[PDB]
């Protein structure tokens, strides 16, 4: 059917959007696994730097530690919506990763 | 700053409210502004 | 058959209708009063008791009576007035035959899926017919609109000396919407001999009731409002007679929603009001307005809530003082309506500041980000 040719190349789209942002990816992962978070409900945060910087050379191993306060939590809703969201999850990290390109495209345009 | 902001939206409406373009889009801009104003929490965004 | 008692709860309606054909005919004044109004002034009294709700059955008892000597005194026209009110006393001493008692004597104070959601909602409406929400803003919502934007100058005992301090201070708003089911039937008492007779033209604005249908049209309209919210109200009276805070914010969408669906102005209005100032602001453009937004301005360099909390009633205060000034600037509008909003919502902001107060993840990340 139509609607399901469209689905399989928006997978195939999420793909080809990840593979322009692996390097970013995994440098977000290094990084940002342990920075951006966001999650951390109700009051205010107890641990204040253990729950962030030391929490869960390009590609590092286990140095820091393993997936303790679930390195899925953010992997769970985001691979949760594996269609649609993550069309636009992936083109969002590729814009972060080319914004350099993005506002050269802009000023040409 | 932000609450800087906020007076610079209010004397924009209250000088427009002495007339002798509209409020419109500056109380959009209110709205915005003490929402923000407000989410600066010492919990949520405290995180 | 539930229809029996239906039926037999079901008469003040019934004579409500036939004394809407009272109305406009017989007695231009009289009938309408004594017996449309009447029985719309015998239900404030029940009302008035806050404890008597439909069971006050003395004065209705004998406001049968009246209607029955009313007819056999009197009532094509020998034979109209007959029909016409022999129709309405038909019913009426039928009441006092029989069945009196489940509308006036017994409602008292002392299918499948589809078919359970429907009626669930049914419920919840009506809890919140029996809140606040319906209790009083939908009521003076409608007043004003009849009261400013329509008949102006001898009104405003249905509105600026009523409502305007009734909001602010809630202690007296039941008293003040039963007084004003009594003032607007007095109103309508008046209308009802219009003002054309032998005119020769004391001073309070006179408009004159020169109009029949169009002028009594909008009075009534707030009478049975109030009628209808006081039944609301005892309904939910009677079936509490017999018949989440914070914690499911953090849970899902179902949560966030819950609980501001239950606290939105517990918390918001504050910066509700702020905004309503700016809406009246641009509806007028005036220099009245100035003052609105110089109160505007006092409160907002106010900051810290506790501090705005006591400028919070001298601000209830100015509104309610003003919204009576402006009434008496029209007498001795929409504009009106906007100040009426913004005192509706700042005295309901008074009522909480020193009172009450005394996949989500991504939906806080837009908001808190």
């Amino acid at each position: 059917f139509l609607w399901m040719l469209g689905q399989a190349l928006v997978d195939e789209l999420t793909r080809w959007l990840q593979e322009f942002t692996r390097h970013h990816g995994t440098m977000s992962d290094v990084l940002r696994a342990e920075r951006y978070l966001l999650t951390q409900e109700l009051l205010q945060g107890g641990e204040v730097h253990r729950g962030v910087l030391d929490q869960l050379a390009s590609e590092l191993l286990l140095d820091r530690r393993l997936r303790i306060p679930e390195l899925e939590e953010a992997e769970l809703f985001a691979e949760g919506q594996g269609r649609a969201l993550r069309l636009l999850r992936a083109v969002y990290q590729c814009v972060a990763a080319h914004s350099e390109l993005l506002c050269y495209f802009i000023i040409i345009l | 700053l932000w609450d800087c902001l906020i007076l610079y939206n209010v004397t924009v409406i209250i000088s427009k409210n002495m007339l002798s373009a509209g409020i419109i889009w500056d109380s959009v801009c209110f709205f915005f502004l003490l929402l923000q104003r407000r989410v600066f929490l010492s919990h949520y965004y405290l995180h | 058959e539930l229809v029996k008692g239906v039926y037999a709860k079901y008469w003040i309606y019934v004579c409500a209708g036939m004394f809407i054909v009272v109305s406009f005919a017989g007695r231009l004044v009289v009938y309408k009063i004594v017996y449309m109004f009447l029985f719309l002034l015998c239900l404030t009294l029940f009302q008035v008791y806050y404890s008597l709700w439909r069971k006050l059955l003395k004065a209705f008892w004998w406001l049968v009576v009246a209607y029955t000597m009313l007819v056999l005194i009197a009532v094509s026209e020998l034979f109209s007035s007959i029909l016409v009110p022999g129709f309405f006393l038909l019913a009426c001493i039928l009441q006092l035959h029989y069945f009196h008692r489940p509308f006036m004597q017994l409602t008292d104070m002392e299918l499948e899926l589809a078919a359970g959601f429907s009626d669930v909602l049914s419920r919840v409406q009506v809890f919140l017919r029996r809140l606040l929400e319906l209790h009083v803003f939908k009521l003076v919502a409608l007043y004003t609109v009849w009261v400013a934007l329509k008949e102006v100058s001898v009104m405003n005992l249905l509105l600026v000396v009523l409502w305007a301090f009734a909001l602010p201070y809630p202690r007296f708003r039941p008293m003040a919407s039963c007084l004003s089911t009594v003032w607007t039937c007095v109103i309508i008492v008046c209308k009802m001999l219009y003002q054309l007779k032998v005119v020769n033209p004391n001073w309070f604005g006179v408009r004159k009731g020169f109009p029949n249908l169009g002028y009594i049209q909008n009075h009534l309209q707030v009478l049975l409002l109030l009628v209808f919210e006081a039944i609301v109200y005892r309904r939910q009276e009677h079936y509490r007679r017999q018949h989440g805070t914070r914690q499911q914010l953090d849970q899902d969408l179902l949560g966030c929603l819950k609980y501001f669906i239950n606290f939105f102005f517990y918390k918001f209005g504050l910066e509700i009001c702020f905004l309503m100032a700016v809406n009246v602001i641009g509806q007028r453009m005036n220099f009245l307005v100035t003052l609105h937004g110089c109160w505007l301005v006092a409160i907002l360099t106010r900051r810290h809530r506790q501090a705005i909390a006591r400028l919070w009633p001298n601000y209830c205060l100015f509104l309610a003082l003003f919204l009576l000034y402006q009434y008496l600037l029209c007498l001795g509008s929409t504009n009106l309506i906007s100040d009426f909003l913004l005192l509706l919502c700042a005295s309901q902001q008074w009522q909480v500041f020193s009172a009450e107060r005394t996949y989500l993840d991504m939906l806080k990340v837009a908001v808190f980000r």
